RNA sequence: CCGACUUACCAACCCGAUGCAAACUGCGAAUACCGGAGAAUGUUAUCACGGGAGACACACGGCGGGUGCUAACGUCCGUCGUGAAGAGGGAAACAACCCAGACCGCCAGCUAAGGUCCCAAAGUCAUGGUUAAGUGGGAAACGAUGUGGGAAGGCCCAGAC
RNA sequence: UCCUCCUAAAGAGUAACGGAGGAGCACGAAGGUUGGCUAAUCCUGGUCGGACAUCAGGAGGUUAGUGCAAUGGCAUAAGCC
RNA sequence: GCUCAACGGAUAAAAGGUACUCCGGGGAUAACAGGCUGAUACCGCCCAAGAGUUCAUAUCGACGGCGGUGUUUGGCACCU
RNA sequence: UGCCUGGCGGCCGUAGCGCGGUGGUCCCACCUGACCCCAUGCCGAACUCAGAAGUGAAACGCCGUAGCGCCGAUGGUAGUGUGGGGUCUCCCCAUGCGAGAGUAGGGAACUGCCAGGCAU
């Protein structure tokens, strides 16, 4: 299964955030909708959140599920993110490529101030 | 139809299991349904030579403990490593 | 064994040298590595010697 | 023939559970990990388990394989 | 004369011999032949006990062995001082406990499963007794 | 014992006894009964015949005049 | 406050050296040795550890 | 080529049942050990550092083992006890077993192990039973209408043995 | 002399001319990191091709692998690219 | 720069014979004899397949089992 | 507040597997296209990007079912610390601890944070 797959290609990366005790900016890409979380060194509640499914952010993009639709979600997590204190966070790629969507979420969060 | 009378345990455990089969009983329990497991004495001669019958364990038996009658079947039975003697009985209720 | 041990000195002036083993059977292509010059404080390419 | 042995390697439980530990100190030495590394506890080049904070020892059986952990406690 | 196929290794410890057995009820036939004792069966013993009872019934009947002995002894040559490394294996015993259950009979009657049970017994180094399958 | 894949010797026909040796030794020699003497009467024995028969009929220096190896 | 009196009524030549040291614990010196110990659980361990050689009266 | 026959032989895997393992473990004690807390008790019994050693041939007994032959007053380990270096009482006598640790004295008393007919101190004690073998006061497989007790069972005043 | 298991009595240690095996190296990648991947063995189908090569699928589940003994590890792999 | 591998490595550098022997010791340790043990040895018994014209048990007794003795050779190293 | 879905956890088989049924507004998955970002030791399979027509077939989720896996008493047994005893390299007694296996039975996980959709 490619869920399953992915998830142990996860697992090394998450391991060693929750050894750290950090917070991280965990995405979740899907075909269509990315999604961020910024989920606490806990790893058991959720900081803050930012999503295409959401319909304050999905009302701006023609398409969710593309770049744009990846780097906008980014710059939203991190504006909340920013508004709630929360600046130091890890990134997690969920076992995702460091490549399209992921890095423009990733490279908006920086953009809008995240440090990671 | 065996009929087996019973009384409850007042001690248990290793010691007072092998001071009962010494004194010629031997501990049994009874479990099964909601009721808790009643532990119960047996007289071995007795129960030795009704169970030399092979409907001992296919019938329904009947325990009297304390007057009650308890309608049970031999579900294991623990025997001696090599004597002819019983160690234990195990009734399921009805 | 087979191993011979060789040094690989400094390409900086300093006469600074570690030292390590070779199969020079199998690998006779000079050590080449960028090691730690501790008297030039800079990591420099230290080539294979005796 | 025989008549060969090794030296013994003193492996084992160093410290054991609500033991009050130093950063540093050894809690097991072991050859793969028996137990593994949990919070504040570092795993050495041969799997030696060590207190990277000052607290207590503590023992669990944590995770999807139930295997053993040791952290420390920042007590 | 039983013996293992191919053991893990040649020699083993002398160990002890605590505890009652396990295989204490007639599994496979009808009568059998228990150990109210404690001790080791050789292998030799273990056949001359199977001949007698396979003598005994005739060709009638089935016989089941219960014990292996898969365990060596050794013994040292003879004038050999002590030492110099643990001596050769002579012979693999089966290690008895007061209720195994060393051989089982089928199909045949009880009395001659007796008779032959009880020559078998005259074979071997342990006491024995005559039990029957119960249900349960 | 065997002497072929048809005659075996049943081991108490034969007669074992130990003796002092002659020669070199010392108090070890002079006490100790390491000498073996064997002794098997071939008649008294359950070897074929024709083997008592060739047995008795040689002359070999360890059969006795009387049938005893 | 309630206190147990306990005697040493057997010889502690080839005890072991807990048994010793439990009957150091207790206090007990001699052979009918009587010590008058706090009725508390933990002296009725010690009492239990070495009840082959101590005699209790309450 | 091909192929039903003869597979009544052996027979892998798998399934069901039965065992065995120091160098097997899907289980798993008691103890022991480590740590923390709390009393009471103990002449600090603990640790550190200094002065002085001696010792590094151990023995037996119990328990857990290796080896040996489930031999050895054998050998080799672990652990405890004793002897060593501990007298006294018991085991006839008997370092190491059992009881018990001798500061000295007493023609006082109570006890331990072990004992109480005489040697030889103390029950020819009491109650119930067993044993006739001097068993007690050496031994196995196995044998036997010895004898005591217990639980059943077969046949029996339509008569059993 | 060194390493691994057992003996070894569930902390450590623990003897014998006790039971069994190895070492006296290898590797500039067989190390570091990043990214990715997951075996054995069977069955079925398939040119040569076959008990066994390579291909496809299924079962299976690590019964594999770990540069070299054994043990303990190892999937987040410590295994493979 | 050391198979200093006898691996805490005594020298850079070293094999034998002695019945021609010697000394200091040791029953710490062998040879004799004693002791403990009883594998071995020897003797006895149990079972009974069989042999014995039938017939296990007149006589012998396979496969196996249980003991005794303390003559052997041993084991141990307790005495000397 | 309820139902459904997604993500991240707790927990690590009472939680897994099997068998049967079921879900497509949303979500998810398959899916469509690929010269491009990127990719194949060949391959748009995978990874990646651009999308969303179609389908819930598979997967995934949910709901049932014990056929298994798993959990599991009580009692007994085994073992065992201490003291004692015997016929003693094996046991027994007093006391303390007390399994494993099996049995009755349980059992088709439970739950936290956030987000979305539907019903309110
Ligand atoms: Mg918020
Ligand atoms: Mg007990
Ligand atoms: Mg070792
Ligand atoms: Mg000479
Ligand atoms: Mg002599
Ligand atoms: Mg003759
Ligand atoms: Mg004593
Ligand atoms: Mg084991
Ligand atoms: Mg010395
Ligand atoms: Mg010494
Ligand atoms: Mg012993
Ligand atoms: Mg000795
Ligand atoms: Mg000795
Ligand atoms: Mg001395
Ligand atoms: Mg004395
Ligand atoms: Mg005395
Ligand atoms: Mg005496
Ligand atoms: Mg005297
Ligand atoms: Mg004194
Ligand atoms: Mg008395
Ligand atoms: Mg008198
Ligand atoms: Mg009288
Ligand atoms: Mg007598
Ligand atoms: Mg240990
Ligand atoms: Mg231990
Ligand atoms: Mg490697
Ligand atoms: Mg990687
Ligand atoms: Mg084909
Ligand atoms: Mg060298
Ligand atoms: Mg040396
Ligand atoms: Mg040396
Ligand atoms: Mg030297
Ligand atoms: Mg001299
Ligand atoms: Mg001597
Ligand atoms: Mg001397
Ligand atoms: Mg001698
Ligand atoms: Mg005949
Ligand atoms: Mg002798
Ligand atoms: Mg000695
Ligand atoms: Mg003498
Ligand atoms: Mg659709
Ligand atoms: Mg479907
Ligand atoms: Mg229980
Ligand atoms: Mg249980
Ligand atoms: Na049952």
């Amino acid at each position: 299964d490619k869920k399953s797959a992915r998830i142990r290609r996860a697992t090394r990366a998450r391991r060693k955030l929750q050894e750290l005790g950090a917070t991280r900016l965990v995405v979740h890409r899907t075909p269509r909708h990315i999604y961020a979380q910024v989920i606490a060194p806990n790893g058991s509640e959720v900081l803050v959140a930012a999503s295409t499914v959401e319909k304050a952010i999905a009302e701006q993009l023609k398409y969710t599920g593309n770049k744009d639709a990846a780097a906008a979600v980014g710059k939203a997590v991190a504006e909340r993110a920013l508004e709630k204190g929360i600046k130091d966070v890890s990134f997690d790629r969920s076992g995702f490529q460091y490549h399209g969507r992921v890095q423009a979420l990733a490279d908006a969060a920086r953009e809008a101030g995240l440090q990671f | 139809m065996f009929t087996i009378n019973a009384e409850v345990r007042k001690e248990q455990g290793k010691g007072a299991s092998r001071r009962l089969r010494a004194a010629n009983k031997f501990p049994a329990i009874i479990y099964g349904g909601k009721e808790a497991p009643l532990a119960i004495e047996l007289d071995h001669d007795k129960v030795m030579n009704m169970q030399a019958k092979a409907e001992f364990y296919s019938e329904v038996l009947t325990i009297v403990v304390d007057g009650k009658e308890i309608k049970v079947k031999a579900q294991d039975v623990q025997r001696h490593p090599y004597k002819p003697k019983l160690q234990h009985i195990d009734f399921v209720r009805a | 064994g087979i191993r011979e041990k060789i040094k690989l000195v400094s390409s900086a002036g300093t006469g600074h040298f570690y030292t390590t083993t070779k199969n020079k059977r199998t690998k006779p292509e000079k050590l080449e590595l960028k090691k730690f010059d501790p008297v030039v404080r800079q990591h420099v390419i230290y080539k294979e010697a005796k | 023939r025989n008549g060969r042995d090794s030296e013994a390697k003193r492996l084992g439980v160093k410290r054991f559970g609500g033991e009050s530990v130093l950063a540093g100190s050894i809690i097991v030495r072991q050859r793969g990990t028996k137990f593994h590394a949990g919070a504040n506890v570092g795993c050495g080049r041969d799997h030696t388990l060590f207190a990277k904070a000052d607290g207590k020892v503590k023992f669990e059986v944590k995770g999807p394989k139930n295997r053993k952990f040791i952290s420390i406690e920042a007590e | 004369m039983l013996q293992p196929k191919r053991t893990k290794f040649r020699k083993m410890h002398k160990g002890r011999n605590r505890g009652l057995a396990q295989g204490t009820d007639v599994s496979f036939g009808s009568f059998g032949l228990k150990a109210v004792g404690r001790g080791r069966l050789t292998a030799r013993q273990i056949e001359a006990a199977r001949r007698a009872m396979t003598r005994a019934v005739k060709r009638q009947g089935k016989i089941w062995i219960r014990v292996f002995p898969d365990k060596p002894i050794t013994e040292k040559p003879l004038a050999v001082r002590m030492g110099k490394g643990k001596g050769n294996v002579e012979y693999w015993v089966a290690l008895i406990q007061p209720g195994k259950v060393l051989y089982e009979m089928d199909g045949v009657p009880e009395e001659l499963a007796r008779e032959a049970f009880k020559l078998a017994a005259a074979k071997l180094p342990i006491k024995t007794t005559f039990v029957t399958k119960t249900v349960m | 014992i065997v002497i072929s894949r048809h005659v075996a010797i049943p081991d108490g026909e034969l007669e074992i006894t130990a003796i002092r040796a002659q020669g070199a030794g010392g108090q070890h020699v002079n006490k100790t009964s390491t000498a073996i003497h064997l002794r098997f009467d071939i008649r008294a024995s359950s070897l074929p015949e024709y083997y008592k028969e060739r047995l008795l009929a040689a002359s070999h220096h360890l059969i006795s005049s009387d049938g005893v190896i | 406050a309630k206190t147990i009196k306990i005697t040493q009524t057997r010889s502690a030549i080839g005890r072991l050296p807990k048994h010793k040291a439990t009957l150091l614990g207790l206090g007990l010196r001699r052979i009918g040795h009587t010590v008058e110990r706090e009725d508390t659980p933990a002296i009725r361990g010690m009492i239990n550890a070495v009840s082959f050689m101590v005699k209790v009266e309450e």
